[PDB]
């Protein structure tokens, strides 16, 4: 409801008073005390959060207007305030009660908090001292009582409810750093100083960019002209200590030789802005420079601004907007749209933002033999995506000798030219934010700081801006590469054109072209990005040209080189060499911006040329803290959404957590993270709003759900990009082995956790194999440690790097290391390495693959990566002889994983301790006297298959049970019932699940298979003697 | 705002979205729209029109004959209230939709506006005849009466038409207001009819008009319409179920979702149930293509201009669910063996297009959650190009499976 509304210094525990006749939709006897919800419209693109008050009617209000207490939204009314809010009231008037509640005092009032001896005694104090009453109150995080006084700090399971007093943490906290001194309503303490009122103009008041556009509501006066007011521009009471003629609707200001006359008006408390500043809109900001204006004047001659202009001049302003056939037909009706309803107010000269919708350009915009009066109703459906500027030539008038200081024109008028293109710098983003207010999709804003590379680019580009003034044509050019996609080149090089006041061409080489490189085709590519080009920079600005992608245009071919496919690459790249030297002579500066994927195949003499190479790498767990900050701020998640309940984030999160569980992931990544979240509290909120009960009026966010949608990308990741079969066990189920177990992985934990002892250029311990007989298992514990730590994972499979092709089955190889250095916190796991390792000195026979394969690849994982530290790689076979030399340092492996038999009793016991856990154990009897039975010769597989054995055995007497029962059953039937017309459909757990006891372990200890025989373990132990013996 | 009579006063406007509810009552009225009981009522009587929709004639002459756009010819309706219908859209009555010259769907946006009649057009003193001009071939006439019942007798209006059997209901006549007509109180004895005869020469300057003729393949028209050659399905597996309330939550993690299974295990006909229902419940616009026909997968430059065509038309209409079958054939990998990748070039012909269309999906989806989803279906989730889900375009997934011995059965 569009209540009225009204303040009062009332405070933060006084109750709202109810307009009188709205009581008889809201008053009724079921409820004690009334209390409803506040949502007073804030200056914002989005809605008001949900507050809730303490209510009462009131028994003098006029209709539909209700009285307030000011405290909640933390001002005194010392100034003129919104006059509505959007109330509702509360159906049952039930509200949830907090669970959490905490308060921030002062330290010398909490050593009187101390001096009351006892929580009761507090709260029986207290409780009176503050006005409060017994679980009449209704409260919120981030209220603040008193000035030094009950910060609320954090509250649950709602950031705001009642407070059951009979049981709620009421919890302590001294404000031992004084922080609340900081804290203040926005009173002044004293008169502002120095008073200017009677001076003609007034100084040392700024301007200051909107955070975003307002609208023709929340501006108190409203006088009913169909276009008299667009520049709407604003400031609060400070201005009546400046302007002392009445807070003026209209107000003029000249520097720098430049005329503005603008529409000025009050500002209300319910606010965020700073003091002592013109809050300016878009169009003021592009017709002043970068260059601060600190002045004001008054006048009263806006009746002179010339009610007939009989013509009218403009031109538009250069940009990449503005060439393409698929946007002019666009921009040409958006002129219509325009100049409707865009009264003229202002100087020659001047920028006129305009804005459209991209997705439009195919569309016929239903007016062109339509008319009537649709136009501004598709305009209410329709929401911009992408503004060009409109430069305001002078008109040339006959009407009247002044022409130049002000005109107004009026669609009544019948004029308009197009006098090709003028050419104006673009706002610099650090005063102009002007993203914002249209609310296109941002840019990330990046700090100076933090992306190094960053700020090196956005240097260099800087040089070139710098230079003019020097003469010098630097001819600044760079080229952007990253080891793997999705890094947001373009999104960073988008960032710095913004941020540096900068034009941007921006073309997509994938899109460019109507076909690859092919025979009779290069004039067909080339010649595009040629026209593309010449159809604007030579014109206009700076001269700044993005290409993505270029490797799809660039690129060189190594062997299928025939003719027909080499002669056209190769006079491509070349074709296209000379037209970029011909714009670097030809324009100035001509700053060439490229970018590619795969840096190696970028045509070296194409690159030659090319000088800052810069890698961007991916993001460190320092820079992802920010990336979270972007996508969890408020804009950045209240949009593209429509429904009216807000989203945010709440305090119980914190992205200290994320970044400890987010690396090897992408901005892109971290995104799909956020909006998965996002998905998830939707679902959730609708579900809970299917059942009657308390639920926030807004969607909440919780650290399990994105840790849980944190693992859900990780995953994705490794199906896609990754292996197979993930990481996925628990430790807890390797038993028996010991401190061989120990020190395995400590030394694989250490490097990985402890990286203070590691962080250094030394060798460290980076591979190991394993050889013990079959039945003791490795492959689970490789898979178990890279659980343990997270490890990335790849599984060679054995065989699998043999090919057909001799001459390119090593390229496996070089894969295994690609995707390695692709991972780098990763394990790498050879599997029966065997197949990829006879002995190194095999045969006198010919030099076959099977050797020029594994000495190649032996070579290399001692040759690389022994640099770029961070992988690991691990191998078992269980055979040791066969890989006779490569335990030697050459191989590097060096380590004496007799993972063999087990030697202990209890050990032993262990395994099935481990193993057996899934299903119910049977203790009736104990079970060491199972290890006490056993013949000391077997492994975890022959401990394995007993219990297997007992517990299949133990499932056949279940069965032979009610098989039994069944047959009963059937002759107590027709017996020739359908198999599934009892038992099943009863689902009898009794007749059917889990049953054992460990006679049927005694029984099944016998039948055991040792094909492990002891000559075989005598005979590696042998090899031992000589493997490890040492 | 007084209209050229004094007797009509115009007072409100607004746009609102067409949908299909499947509520309407030919037995008593046809020429009637209905409105949500939130968007509450200026007057039970007004004007409404298509805002008409097409391609921005990019190209001299549009390669075709048609010069200009026929104008709106807007239709006066009697407007009554249902809370059955999400806010600012409109249930457009089935005769009607004709009488807009479009097969019925939820889709284009319906002009409003909101309208006064004064005392000066009450009932009786001006017993006006109608003429009801055969547009097409028909039996020897029956008579008029018949159709001041046939009609309903709710409403009529100057100049309408009704394709189903080609009749024109039109008069211009002085002794009456030529305007907007009462009808559902007005006596039988307060009205008159001509049955006019065909006539060649009459017709064919309406023919000069936009006529994509809506039933030009044989089916007894719209008389009896047969052709049916689908029914229900037979619900096996739940995930419809499941994936229909998903599709159509406010707000998606991503705006595609992979449908996979193998071969013959019945992906076709559980999207085109999917459709219906999805076209039946929560007013989602569907379009639909086969990888078959639009053999342009040759070249890039007309295939571009296919993708931006269902861009384009996809954000005109309201929130709407894209949907591909066989989409390997369109985007997969075109060699299911990596092989020589181009030399490692990798940018073979067919992962352009894709590239091209989840860019051009992406910037639309940023802008708001609803305007457009993709629904793919292939053989395989990972046999379709790994640059689909690089991107992270896709998320959430299902799979058919063998239908289990129960409902298996009872699908038998
Ligand atoms: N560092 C970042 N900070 C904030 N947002 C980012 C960052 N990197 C990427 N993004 C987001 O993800 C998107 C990545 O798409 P973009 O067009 O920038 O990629 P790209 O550089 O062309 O990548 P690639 O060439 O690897 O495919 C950006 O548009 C932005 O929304
Ligand atoms: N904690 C444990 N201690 C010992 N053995 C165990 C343990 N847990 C399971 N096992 C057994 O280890 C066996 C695996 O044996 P082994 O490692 O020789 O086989 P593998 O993984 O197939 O061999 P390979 O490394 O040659 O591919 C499993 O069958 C299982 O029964
Ligand atoms: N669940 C079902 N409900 C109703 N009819 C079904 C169902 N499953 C299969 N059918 C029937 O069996 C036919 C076979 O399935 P359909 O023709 O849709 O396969 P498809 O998805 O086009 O197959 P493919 O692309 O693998 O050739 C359907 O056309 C339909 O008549
Ligand atoms: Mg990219
Ligand atoms: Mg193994
Ligand atoms: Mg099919």
């Amino acid at each position: 409801m569009k209540a009225s509304l009204t303040f009062s210094l009332s405070g933060i525990y006084a109750p709202c008073s109810i307009s009188r006749d709205i009581y008889l939709e809201y008053g009724d006897k079921k409820a004690e005390c009334l209390y409803g919800t506040i949502r007073l419209p804030q200056y914002g693109p989005g809605c008001t959060p949900g507050k809730i008050v303490h209510c009462v009617l009131d028994d003098s209000l006029p209709f539909c207007s209700i009285v307030v207490p000011s405290k909640l939204f933390g001002f005194m009314p010392t100034q003129p305030t919104m006059d509505f809010c959007y109330f509702e009231p509360i159906l049952d008037n039930v509200v949830p009660v907090l669970d959490s509640v905490t308060f921030l005092i002062n330290e010398q009032l909490y050593s009187k908090l101390m001096d009351l001896p006892q929580e009761m005694q507090q709260i029986q104090f207290l409780h009176y001292k503050y006005n409060i009453n017994s679980m009449e109150t209704v409260v919120h995080s981030r209220d603040i009582l008193t000035s030094g006084l009950c910060q609320i700090l954090n509250c649950s399971p709602f950031p705001q409810g009642l407070v059951d007093f009979t049981e709620t943490q009421l919890i302590l906290v001294n404000d031992t750093e004084q922080k609340l001194s900081a804290l203040k309503y926005a009173n002044e303490d004293e008169e502002y100083a120095l008073p200017k009122i009677g001076t003609n103009s007034a100084l040392s008041i700024d301007l200051e960019s909107l955070p975003c556009t307002i609208s023709r509501d929340l501006l108190r006066p409203a006088p009913h002209i169909n276009d008299d007011n667009s520049i709407y521009a604003f400031t609060d009471a400070e201005t009546l200590l400046r302007l002392d003629v009445t807070s003026g609707s209209f107000i003029t200001v000249s520097n720098m030789g430049c005329v503005r006359l603008v529409k000025l008006f009050v500002l209300l408390l319910p606010n965020g802005f700073k003091k002592r500043t013109i809050y300016a809109p878009p169009k003021i900001i592009a017709s002043f420079p970068d260059c601060s204006v600190v002045t004001i004047s008054k006048s009263n001659i806006g009746h002179t601004d010339i009610p007939i202009a009989n013509q009218v001049f403009i031109s538009r302003v250069g940009g990449w907007l503005q060439s393409q056939k698929c946007f002019q037909n666009i921009i040409l009706t958006t002129l219509k749209k325009f100049f409707s309803e865009s009264k003229r107010i202002l100087c020659q000269n001047d920028l006129i933002p305009i804005a459209f919708d991209s997705s439009m350009a195919d569309l016929n915009i239903a007016e062109e033999n339509d008319e009537s009066d649709d136009e501004d109703e598709l305009g209410q459906y329709y929401k911009n995506d992408s503004l060009v500027w409109f430069f305001v030539t002078s008109a040339e008038l006959d009407c009247f000798s002044k022409d130049n200081s002000h005109f107004i024109i009026d669609p009544n008028r019948t004029k308009l030219i197009t006098t090709n293109i003028t050419n104006r710098r673009p706002l610099p983003l650090s005063r102009s934010n002007l993203q914002r207010y249209y609310g296109f999709a941002e840019t990330f804003y990046y700090d100076l700081h933090i992306f190094p590379y960053v700020r090196q680019l956005v240097n260099i580009l800087e040089t070139s801006f710098n230079c003019s003034q020097r003469g010098i044509t630097l001819n600044a050019s760079v080229l952007l590469h990253s080891t793997t996609n999705n890094v947001g080149k373009a999104t960073m090089v988008r960032f710095a054109s913004k941020y540096l006041g900068i034009h941007l061409l921006e073309i997509d080489c994938l899109s460019l072209t109507s076909n690859s490189r092919q025979l009779d085709s290069t004039s067909k590519i080339i010649g595009y990005i040629r026209a593309k080009c010449e159809n604007v920079l030579p014109y206009a600005s700076p001269a700044v040209i993005f290409l993505a992608h270029l490797d799809s245009i660039l690129l060189d071919v190594n062997a299928n080189q025939d003719p027909e496919a080499i002669k056209l690459q190769k006079s491509i790249n070349f074709e296209m060499s000379k037209l970029l030297d011909d714009f670097t002579f030809k324009f100035p500066g001509t700053t060439f911006v490229g970018s590619v994927n795969n840096i190696d195949n970028v045509p070296s003499s194409f690159r030659s040329h090319m000088r800052f190479e810069i890698l961007v790498p991916v993001p460190s767990e320092a820079q992802r803290l920010r990336i979270f900050q972007w996508y969890l701020s408020s804009h950045e998640l209240n949009r593209d959404v429509q429904q009216k309940v807000p989203v945010s984030y709440m305090d119980n999160i914190s992205f200290s957590s994320l970044s400890s569980y987010s690396a090897g992931l992408t901005p892109l990544d971290i995104k799909s993270i956020v909006e998965t979240a996002r998905m998830t509290a939707t679902a959730r909120f609708y579900q809970e709003s299917k059942k009657c009960g308390w639920l926030p009026q807004s969607i909440l966010i919780t650290q399990e759900d994105l840790s849980k949608a944190t693992s859900k990308a990780r995953n994705e990741f490794s199906v896609s990009i990754g292996a197979p079969q993930i990481p996925n066990v628990t430790w807890d189920d390797i038993g028996g082995i010991d401190f061989v177990k120990g020190e395995i992985l400590d030394t694989i934990d250490m490097p990985l956790k402890h990286p203070e002892l590691f962080t250094s250029g030394m060798k460290k311990r980076s591979g190991i194999l394993f050889y013990g007989p079959p039945g003791t298992g490795k492959t689970l514990m490789a898979k178990a440690i890279a659980t343990n730590f997270s490890l990335n994972f790849f599984s060679v499979k054995g065989p699998e790097l043999l090919n057909m092709y001799i001459g390119e089955s090593e390229a496996n190889v070089r894969r295994v290391f690609q995707k390695a250095r692709e991972a780098k916190p990763c394990v790498i796991f050879f599997d029966q390495i065997d197949s990829v390792a006879p002995k190194r000195g095999n045969q006198g026979d010919s030099g076959g693959v099977m050797d020029r394969i594994v000495s190649q690849l032996l070579a290399e994982l001692d040759g690389m990566s022994t640099d770029a530290d961070g992988v690991f790689v691990i191998g078992a076979t269980n055979r040791p002889d066969l890989l006779d030399e490569a335990l030697l340092r050459p191989g590097r492996f060096d380590k004496l994983l007799y993972l063999g038999i087990p030697d202990t009793d209890t050990k032993q016991l262990n395994i099935l301790e481990a193993l057996t856990r899934k299903f119910v154990l049977d203790n009736d009897v104990k079970l060491i006297e199972l290890a006490k039975l056993c013949p000391f010769n077997y492994t975890g597989a022959d401990f394995y298959a007993l219990c297997s054995d007992a517990m299949l055995n133990a499932m056949s007497r279940i069965a032979r049970m009610v098989e039994k029962k069944v047959s009963q059953h059937n002759e107590l039937t027709g017996e020739n019932i359908s198999t599934r017309r009892w038992f099943d459909k009863i689902a009898t757990k009794e007749d059917t699940k889990v049953v054992v006891k460990m006679e049927d372990f005694l029984k099944a200890q016998e039948q055991l298979t040792p094909s492990v025989s002891r000559a075989e373990l005598n005979h590696y132990e042998a090899v031992r003697a000589n493997f490890e013996g040492a | 705002t007084i209209l050229k009579n004094g007797a009509i006063q115009l007072l409100k406007k607004v746009i609102l979205r067409s949908t299909v509810c499947k509520m309407d009552f030919p037995k008593d009225n046809l020429f009637v729209v209905y409105i949500s009981d939130g968007a509450q009522l200026p007057s039970q009587k007004g004007y409404a029109s298509i805002v008409k929709c097409s391609l921005r004639q990019s190209k001299k002459s549009d390669s075709d004959n048609k010069s200009v756009g026929i104008p709106s010819k807007k239709i006066g309706v009697f407007i009554k209230c249902d809370s059955q219908i999400p806010e600012n859209h409109i249930a457009l009555s089935s005769h009607l939709w004709d009488a807009f010259f479009t097969h019925p769907m939820n889709g284009a946006k319906i002009k409003l506006e909101f309208l006064q009649m004064n005392q000066a057009n009450i009932i009786s003193g001006r017993n006006a005849t109608v003429n009801i001009k055969y547009f097409g071939k028909d039996v020897p006439t029956k008579s008029g009466d018949q159709y001041s019942k046939l009609l309903g007798g709710s409403l009529l209006t100057n100049n309408l038409i009704l394709p189903t059997e080609q009749i024109i209901i039109e008069i211009k006549k002085g002794e009456s207001e030529q305007q907007l007509c009462n009808l559902n109180e007005i006596s039988n004895e307060s009205v008159q009819w001509k049955v006019t005869q065909m006539g060649k020469e009459e017709v064919k300057d309406i023919i000069e008009r936009h006529l994509p003729k809506h039933y030009h393949v044989k089916e007894t028209g719209e008389v009896s319409r047969t052709s049916k050659d689908e029914d229900d399905f037979i619900t096996v597996n739940s995930i419809k179920k499941e994936m229909v309330n998903y599709l159509t939550s406010p707000i998606i993690a991503t705006p595609a979702i992979i449908l996979d299974g193998k071969q013959g295990i019945g992906k076709t006909r559980l999207l085109k149930e999917l459709i219906n229902e999805v076209e039946k419940d929560h007013h989602i616009f569907v379009k639909y293509a086969d990888c078959e026909t639009l053999h342009e997968t040759s070249n890039l430059d007309k295939t571009q201009k296919l993708i931006m065509e269902w861009c384009s038309f996809c954000y005109w209409y309201g929130p709407s669910l894209i949907v591909l079958d066989n989409v390997e054939a369109l985007f997969g990998k075109p060699q299911a063996n990596d092989g020589d990748p181009s030399n490692n070039g990798q940018w073979d012909n067919a992962s352009k297009l894709l590239n091209f269309f989840i860019n051009q999906v992406t910037k639309i989806f940023n802008k708001d959650n609803k305007r457009i989803r993709v629904l793919f279906s292939g053989k395989q989730k990972t046999q379709i190009n790994p640059l689909l889900f690089d991107k992270h375009f896709v998320s959430e997934t299902w799979s058919l499976r063998a239908p289990d011995k129960h409902a298996r059965a009872k699908l038998l």
